[PDB]
RNA sequence: CUGGGGGGAGUAUGGUCGCAAGGCUGAAACUUAAAGGAA
């Protein structure tokens, strides 16, 4: 078993294992996992 | 009404499409929808009825009475991340499924569970874990299973997964439809880890023979 | 160059804004377009217009649009004015001196309230993006930033130091601890928007998108989550749109509270709320046929408490109000509407009786307007200036004083032009319809009914008067001559296509015709002989201009780029791309061949005509800018645009290591100070207490970042790399060595951070003695000793404990798959189809290899 | 229902007669809009 994504679509999984929600997420992790993973998809 | 429609006996009324209804078990000759305005839609098979309620508004006051429960128990969480009491805090994180909420009052719970001094939370905390259902504990443990890959949030992991051990039924937790592909998922993690804190272990003796060394030279 | 400026700024007394009211009725601080002008209710003569020190325009003006005005709010007392601008900067003014004292700018949107706070020196400010800034006044400075709403905060309400409870552009309400800044308790007040707050202590109101209004009983001494503001029931109004200010008074001699709500359209209805004697002596009549049916008939409270009052509407839609009130048959109530205009009336109550059918205005303050877009400018040889509007309020504004003094009625104008000798004016409307005005008499000379059949578009004079062209949307210019003053139809040209504009050389020569067509063509006035037809523009075409000497002329379209043509062969020059939404009007210079041209993107743009570039790029307007005029002689130009605005233009480093070496320093030296302290304290307490030390003070950086000395050292040994971890342990000293193991023996007692940094501190711990082991063994002090036995009882108690529950858990969980395994398994006692059927069942993984 | 050049398979062409390339379109007298193409 590894930590693949999210089963569900207002959760966001890291492979760390942390998963977070997007209703919990604030405005500012938003963007930033936002363009996080443009950086993941972008290499 | 003006332009909406109801037609009949694919084995059940339809409305235009969208909302396909309850219908019969067989086929069907009836629709009689003529009162007031649009009101008591009578819908009947071979020889089972249907009398369909009404103008369909019931369902938004509902539908809009949930987001307003929603908006207002997520703003209770917050504040009990504020002041602490982390029992309700727990169990209002899994019934909104919270997950990084979840990872912080279970890491500050047990934080301050080895701040302070059979129970390795506080006692109203591990009695409010042992009190929940099968859908709720088997999320908590979908989730103990991914916190457990890490090397450094496995012991929040480890000691959820000690509680639910010890306060549930172990007959009941191997009956639960789905704690089968969970538990072979993390036991070789937690093998790893025993493997990794076993050899920390036996690599801090170099304590002790720096103690003896110490002693022999007077 | 002689570059460009602005000399001065009329025409808007009211703009996209609200309104605050001075006692002297009184007077009235409203918003002119980025500046703020006071007027008198009383006569209404302009006593100030407050504005930036710096003309725009000028050399250091920067390349956008000025910050438009959007929220006036005043301190009465201490006579100040904290005005704010749609990029979110705060100015705060003293009336007095009329100078700039403090800017605010904070915010990253437009701001929508202000408030002043516990009278003076506090200043809360709410934005179109979601956040609530609180600043002080004595520091120049934000000290809080409330922080949690969603779209744009549409109201709040504070006092002082401990609640503030703010309503927003999503559906939500929340209330909020100024002590700590965190939200406390967040409802759903509409299901749309919510728009509207007020509250007087005991009850609160809001509205949201469509005549909902729902009353709140905020009990700020309540103790529970969900609670500290209830919601009571909701009424409705008569307006179906969006009530968006909702405000409270109490009258004094009884004691009385009314309230107003602002409607998005024409309205404002106003409510009375009654006294506890009327609910105790109403509560009855309800509560009559007499309890559960009755009880939910008490339960469903608005009607109850609230009483409607005189509906107060005006002729055009609303922007804002405010009032104030004696005697209460006086509610004094100024409104500033949206076709600018403000409005001061006031509807009296003999306590009882409303005394009206219907309220009654005792001021209005609507001469320097228009009430509707100016869809064409015009001036004199230099004196007077011509402003033609769609109500009918063609203007005779003056250039040396900004004051209209002449007005008539016309209708629907778009073109307008004066007459050569000055003191008259032509004009021509939207339908079928040609005026004349003067400016000693009153408005009609004549009207010419059926002067075209469709919408006229533009007319220009002959540079001697007598004969004008007038060219229509019924695919037809028409040619009229001065009879004597009146309107002599002679001739015809009927084309094609729908004309869209006219125009004429200024020395007689050419007649220049726009059509619809994306063409122009030029006649000859003598002749009408079809000289040229100048192509290619590919939208249709605005206004044209020939210049001076009738050799080039401009021609301007919305295919936002303005062409150059040489009228001698009908070649194209340039076709300069400017203003990116639509050249409305373009002008030449008097006497040289550079032009102006203005737009529908809120710019007007100077340019040469030699080299083609772009002289100044000026930037003070705010929306659509319809039309421009240049002055006949000497060359000053006014623009005039779409926000009601009219504007003259004239002339002129260590590394890992040595951190953790620093750190490890201060930390245990503010470690032992605290031992040394507790020794003294107990030897002090043990002995004969006559003295002790004073005080050790602790560290100011330890007290700057809020850390006990453990957890810093333990956050800069966390944020050492694993690259350089074991480079940062080899570089520090023996003396740092022993100073770690007093860290780390230290760390060991408080088991919070003991067991959430257990892998590191075994790692750094252990890699230290090692590296350290010749030395170490070496040391001779028992205190060493013992501190090293001490580390050792508590490291391996928390790894034992630790490896417990991980050995508890493999046993738990590997018994729990296996009785499952037990139960529901498998029948095969066959151990070939056994071992089939486990090969079937395993766990599979694809694997790359090279062979 | 009479009228006929000269073998088959190829190859070359500084001759004669043709057909054919360019190069973002719009878009030139205009370094110019919208939209489209391409990458």
């Amino acid at each position: 078993y590894n930590v693949g994504k999210a089963e569900k679509d207002g959760e966001i999984r890291l492979k760390n294992g942390v998963a977070m929600s997007k209703e919990e997420l604030t405005r500012e992790d938003k963007n930033r996992l936002r363009r996080a993973l443009k950086r993941k998809r972008s290499k | 009404n003006k332009q909406k429609q109801l037609i009949s006996c694919g084995a059940d009324g339809l409305i235009k499409c969208l909302k396909t209804l309850d219908g019969h078990n067989n086929r069907l000759w009836a629709l009689s929808t003529m009162n007031d305005g649009d009101m008591i839609v009578s819908a009947d098979a071979d020889g089972v009825f249907q009398f369909w309620k009404d103008c369909t508004e019931q369902e938004i006051e509902e539908e809009q009475e949930k987001a307003k429960l929603q908006v207002e128990q997520e703003q209770s969480l917050q504040n009990y991340m504020s002041k602490g009491d982390w029992t309700n805090a727990f169990l209002l994180a899994m019934t909104l499924d919270h997950p990084m909420r979840l990872f912080n009052v279970l890491k500050r719970a047990l934080g301050e569970s080895r701040s302070r001094q059979e129970v390795i939370f506080n006692e109203e905390l591990d009695q409010a874990i042992s009190i929940l259902n099968d859908e709720q504990l088997i999320l908590l443990m979908k989730r103990c299973r991914d916190w457990n890959t890490n090397a450094k949030t496995h012991t929040i992991a480890q000691r959820t997964i000690r509680c639910i051990l010890m306060h549930h039924n172990i007959a009941k937790l191997s009956e639960i439809p789905g704690m089968v592909k969970i538990v072979d998922a993390i036991i070789p993690y937690t093998q790893r880890h025993f493997t990794r804190v076993d050899n920390l272990v036996e690599q801090s003796y170099i304590l002790d023979y720096a103690l003896v060394e110490m002693d022999k030279l007077f | 160059y002689q570059r460009f400026e602005q000399a001065a700024a009329f025409g808007v007394i009211a703009s996209n804004a609200n309104c605050v009211w001075i006692p002297a009725p009184g007077q009235l601080i409203t918003s002119a377009l980025e500046d703020v002008n006071i007027w008198d209710i009383k006569t209404g003569d302009l006593v100030s217009k407050l504005s930036d020190g710096l003309p725009p325009g000028a050399s250091d003006a920067r390349g956008a649009k000025p910050a438009e005005c959007t929220y006036l709010e005043a301190h009465k007392d201490t006579d100040l004015l904290a005005v704010g601008y749609a990029d979110g900067v705060i100015k705060v003014w003293d009336l007095m001196s009329k100078t700039v004292l403090l800017n605010f700018n904070g915010h990253k949107a437009a701001i929508t309230l202000l408030q002043f706070d516990g009278t003076g020196t506090r200043l809360i400010s709410g934005s179109k993006d979601s956040n609530i800034i609180v600043w002080d006044l004595v520091g120049e400075v934000g000290l809080y930033k409330l922080r949690s709403h969603k779209d744009s905060i549409t109201g709040f309400w504070c006092q002082g130091e401990d609640w503030l409870i703010s309503t927003s552009k999503d559906g939500m309400i929340k209330l909020w601890d100024l002590k700590t800044h965190q939200c406390i308790e967040t409802h759903i007040a509409h299901t749309g928007e919510c728009w509207g707050l007020a509250v007087k202590d005991d009850l609160l109101i809001t509205t949201g998108t469509d005549s909902q209004v729902k009353i709140w009983k905020l009990d700020i001494e309540n103790d529970k989550m969900g609670g500290k503001l209830t919601e009571m029931g909701i009424f409705e109004k008569q307006s179906k749109q969006r009530g968006l200010k909702i405000e409270f008074i109490t009258n004094s001699s009884d004691k009385t509270s009314f309230f107003y709500i602002q409607n998005a359209d024409k309205t404002i209805e106003t409510f009375r709320i009654r006294k506890e004697e009327e609910i105790a002596r109403g509560l009855k009549k309800r509560e009559k046929r007499l309890l559960t049916e009755e009880e939910i008939a008490k339960s469903i409270y608005s009607s109850f408490i609230l009483h409607p009052f005189q509906t107060i509407r005006s002729l055009y839609k609303i922007k804002s109000a405010s009032w104030t009130t004696v005697s209460s048959s006086k509610l004094e109530l100024v409104l500033t509407t949206s076709s600018n205009t403000i409005e001061y009336y006031s509807i009296p109550y003999e306590k009882r009786d409303p005394t009206s059918p219907a309220p009654l205005k005792t001021h209005t303050i609507e001469l320097q307007g228009q009430r509707t877009d100016v869809r064409s400018i015009d001036i004199s040889d230099d004196n007077k200036l011509l402003a033609t509007a769609s109500n009918g309020s063609l203007k005779i504004w003056n250039i040396k004083t900004h004051k209209c003094i002449r007005t008539f009625e016309c209708g629907y104008a778009l073109t307008c032009k004066f007459l050569p000798g000055g003191l008259l004016v032509i004009l021509g409307t939207r339908n079928g319809e040609l005026q004349l005005f003067d400016l000693a008499s009153s408005s009609l000379l004549d009207t010419i009914e059926d002067a075209h059949d469709a919408a006229i578009w533009s007319l220009d004079l002959t540079s001697d008067g007598k004969r004008l062209v007038t060219g229509s949307a019924d695919k037809t210019v028409k040619f009229w001559d001065f009879k004597v003053l009146k309107l002599h139809h002679d001739t015809t040209l009927e084309l094609t296509d729908d004309i869209l504009c006219v125009r004429v050389s200024p020395d007689d020569r050419y007649l220049a015709i726009s059509l619809l067509d994306n063409t122009v063509k030029v006649f000859f006035l003598d002749s009408m002989k079809f000289y040229l037809s100048l192509y290619g523009h590919k939208l249709p075409v605005l206004s044209i201009d020939i210049s001076f000497d009738s050799k080039m002329i401009i021609t301007s379209s919305a295919d936002k780029n303005i062409k150059i043509w040489g009228l001698d062969f009908g070649d194209c020059h340039k076709s300069l791309f400017a203003h990116q939404d639509s050249i409305m009007n373009v002008k030449f210079l008097p006497q040289s061949h550079n032009f102006f041209s203005c737009s529908k993107d809120a710019v007007v743009k100077y340019w040469d005509g030699e080299k083609f570039e772009c002289i100044q790029k000026l930037y003070a307007h705010q929306s659509e800018v319809w039309a421009l005029a240049v002055a006949t002689d000497g060359g000053f130009v006014v623009s005039s645009s779409h926000d009601h605005s009219i504007r003259i233009w004239e002339e002129t480093s260590l590394k890992a290591g040595e951190r953790l070496m620093e750190a490890l320093d201060l930390g245990i030296a503010e470690i032992e100070g605290l031992e040394a302290y507790n020794r003294d304290m107990k030897l002090w307490q043990r002995k004969k207490l006559g003295e002790a030390p004073i005080k050790p003070q602790g560290n100011a950086v330890l007290i700057a970042v809020n850390k006990t000395p453990e957890q810093y050292i333990m956050d800069t040994l966390l944020r050492i790399r694993m690259s350089q971890l074991e480079d940062a342990l080899m570089v520090m000293p023996f003396s740092y060595v022993l100073k770690f193991l007093k860290f780390i023996d230290t760390v060991m007692q408080n088991k919070t951070l003991l067991h959430s940094h257990l892998p590191l501190i075994c790692k750094n711990l252990f890699f230290i003695i090692k590296f350290n082991h010749k030395e170490l063994v070496s040391q001779k002090n028992e205190e060493l000793k013992l501190q090293i036995n001490r580390v050792k009882t508590e490291l391996r108690s928390a790894l034992k404990s630790t490896e417990d529950d991980l050995g508890f858990n493999v046993q738990g969980l590997k018994f729990v798959k296996q009785q499952w395994n037990l139960r529901h398994n498998y029948e095969f006692v066959d151990e070939y189809d056994q071992q089939e059927k486990e090969s079937n069942s395993a766990r599979k993984r694809v694997f790359g290899t090279v062979i």
